């Protein structure tokens, strides 16, 4: 089972704060610490700090200007990083990560996307991308969905609930008056489509929205 | 505080190949270094524990050696999903610092691009709004232009453009071009065009569609 | 079950719960303190053996207050366990020798 | 007495194996260490692995790929490398050595050359080189033997069954069409051949094959 849970993402005004959890599964041990590491965007990892959360103490990168204040709750295997009166310097990917008490990170959340600005959230339309009538094929088939309009980062687009994974690309968003924009692109043997189904499924962890679009023919 | 040096910065080799990231530190550390990889999008994967301690369910193609302040990554024959960036760590001293990584690049076979032009969705449609959606897939090396014609002459307002990091399954890579406008506009043309010119061939590929 | 064979076990027991005790509470009271080394919990055990049985190499030890008070109890809990089994091994030999007189 | 004995030669196809053996002499000692060192045609040495005969306990070099095994029979004082799905990149002299656990290395064996290479086990053509009728001589002769046609490496020349050594190059072999050749000088006074007899010697050890030829005037 997934060791460490972390929320998709988390939108925060400049000024205001946001509280990050972590909830943990399997062997707990007394000796367990719970680390946060921070991402920023095409950049590499930044140590936080750390709590134990069997005694409640905290340290922390004495290097960066201190934002976290971390905490956790035994009853619910759960740790907090509370990040107070943020800028757009603190937008990033924040993981957390179990240590042993051995020095390494044995496993790491699947990270919240924290963006720091004004606008608004805003969840995706989602298109389909079907090939037009004159376009001719081959072995393969390529389809996608056009995921536009969506604030903050990130979407999550699978295909097929997941079961298809070969054969698929997801470009980064751009962003535009606020707004970001992606496609997905998936190919399969052309003999294949449309008599087996094919569905994009786009998540949206801001919005807490999951939507789903099967891409038809044309006809 | 340990400073851990990882240099270069990027690393290309071909298929099958060895690979050795480097990883120094600025003081001895005996053995207290461990490595990390995170592919696009994902979190840090353990990959070696203790400079040379196997991880279970990583591949045996992953070592690791060194002692002190120099501590090598090897990957014995890379493959694609290899494509990733490396990370050192060190747990020696109080804090746990991590250098700043290392991106492993793959040099395949040149491979032209897949083209495929999308006209938009009845669904856009019905909403005021018209993106005409052109991928070029599954390109090597990764220097493409694209280019947008309607009714024959050249578009250059409008087109937003995307490129993937190389694939962690072909080590190609791939871009998206998309041209937004209104279904005002949309309508007042008939013939969409995108022209994608790639190093595999002097003639561009050039995929269309007409409104009609 | 003489006194002294008992106080040994005892003395025993309670130096390991030390070593435990000492190795967990000396990695809590180290770890934010730049520079230091006594922040695992395995050679922190193995720093506690080094501190109990007085065999300090010199490769592991605190930097903080909380580390080096942690490390002067497992200092004096390893020195005087073994202090107690030199005095239980004596008064076995001094016994023993009243026997063989036959006092 | 030879401390260490290694065969000469081991020929293996690529992605075979092989296993090379180490036979010790001497006086032998638990505290005793048998290590393997790997010198690629003119490069420098490669320290392997070494194995501690009296317990079995094998440690291997970390920097580079793991392709041997060691293992040592206490029986028969030998100890063996497998040498496990080698490329070209294997090709390679591999010494034994033994350290008497106090860190140098204080006996090294010949060596085995190891050629990994599809081609085919040839033993040597042996030609003799004596002087033509009309070829003038001073206080020396000069005489030789082409060995021609051999493969793999190595093999070992000597004169008048080593008796002769004063006087004597070997040329390095040239490697053509799969065949390696080369010759052997040896220089005597004049005024003692053919009187005293001249010989050469080629052992080719990966045919297991010893030829003698005598070098006589073309008379
Ligand atoms: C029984 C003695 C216990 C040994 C612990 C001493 C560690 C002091 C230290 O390693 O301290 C390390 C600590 C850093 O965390 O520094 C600090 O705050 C230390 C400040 C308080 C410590 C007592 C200071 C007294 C020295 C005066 C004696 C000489 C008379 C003049
Ligand atoms: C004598 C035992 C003291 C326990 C040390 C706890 C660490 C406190 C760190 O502020
Ligand atoms: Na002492």
């Amino acid at each position: 089972q997934v060791q460490l849970q972390q929320p998709g993402a988390e939108l925060v005004k400049p000024g205001a704060s946001v509280k990050l959890s972590c909830k943990a599964s399997g062997y707990t041990f007394t000796s367990d610490w719970i680390h946060w590491v921070k991402q920023r965007p095409g950049h590499g990892l930044e140590w936080i700090g750390e709590i134990i959360p069997s005694y409640g103490r905290a340290n922390y990168n004495e290097k960066i200007q201190k934002k976290a204040t971390l905490t956790a709750d035994k009853s619910s295997s759960t740790a907090f990083m509370q990040l107070s009166s943020l800028t757009s310097e603190d937008s990033a990917v924040y993981y957390c990560a179990r240590e042993r008490g051995d020095g390494y990170f044995a496993v790491w959340g699947a990270g919240t996307t924290v963006t720091v600005s004004s606008a608004k959230t805003t969840p995706p339309s989602v298109y389909p991308l079907a090939p037009g009538s004159a376009a001719q094929t081959n072995s393969m088939v390529t389809l996608g969905c056009l995921v536009k309009g969506y604030f903050p980062e990130p979407v999550t687009v699978t295909w097929n609930s997941g079961s298809l994974s070969s054969g698929v690309h997801t470009f980064p968003a751009v962003l535009q008056s606020d707004l970001y924009t992606l496609s997905s692109s998936v190919t399969v043997p052309s003999s294949s489509w449309p008599s087996e189904t094919v569905t994009c499924n786009v998540a949206h962890p801001a919005s807490s929205t999951k939507v789903d679009k099967k891409i038809v023919p044309r006809d | 505080d340990i400073l851990l040096t990882q240099s270069p910065a990027i690393l290309s080799v071909s298929p099958g190949e060895r690979v050795s990231f480097s990883c120094r530190a600025s003081q001895s550390i005996g053995t207290d270094i461990h490595w990390y990889q995170q592919r696009t999008n994902g979190s840090p994967r353990l990959l070696i524990k203790y400079a040379s301690e196997s991880i279970s369910g990583i591949p045996s193609r992953f070592s690791g050696s060194g002692s002190g302040t120099d501590f090598t990554l090897s990957i014995n024959s890379v493959e694609s999903e290899d494509i990733a960036n490396y990370y050192c760590q060190q747990s020696n001293r109080w804090p746990f610092t991590f250098g700043s990584g290392t991106k492993l690049e793959i040099k395949r076979a040149d491979a032209a691009p897949t083209v495929s032009i999308f006209p938009p969705s009845s669904e856009q449609l019905t909403s005021g709004g018209a993106s005409v959606v052109c991928f070029l897939n599954n390109f090597y090396p990764k220097d493409i232009n694209v280019k947008w014609k309607i009714d024959g002459s050249e578009r250059q307002n409008g087109v937003l453009n995307s490129w993937t990091d190389q694939d962690s399954k072909d080590s190609t890579y791939s871009m998206s071009s998309t041209l937004t406008l209104t279904k005002d506009e949309y309508e007042r043309h008939n013939s969409y065009t995108c022209e994608a010119t790639h190093k595999t061939s002097t003639s561009p590929i050039v995929k269309s569609f007409n409104r009609n | 079950s003489a006194l002294h064979w008992r106080a040994a076990g005892a003395a025993t027991v309670l130096l390991v719960i030390v070593l435990l005790a000492g190795s967990y509470l000396a990695v809590l009271a180290e770890r934010g303190a730049p520079g230091a080394q006594l922040i695992t919990y395995p050679r922190a055990l193995w720093w506690s053996v080094e501190t109990a049985t007085t065999v300090a190499y010199g490769d592991l030890y605190p930097v903080t207050l909380w580390g080096r008070c942690v490390a002067v109890v497992v200092m004096v809990a390893g020195i005087t366990s073994f202090g107690l089994v030199t005095a239980a091994l004596a008064t076995w030999f001094v016994g023993r020798e009243q026997e063989r007189r036959g006092h």
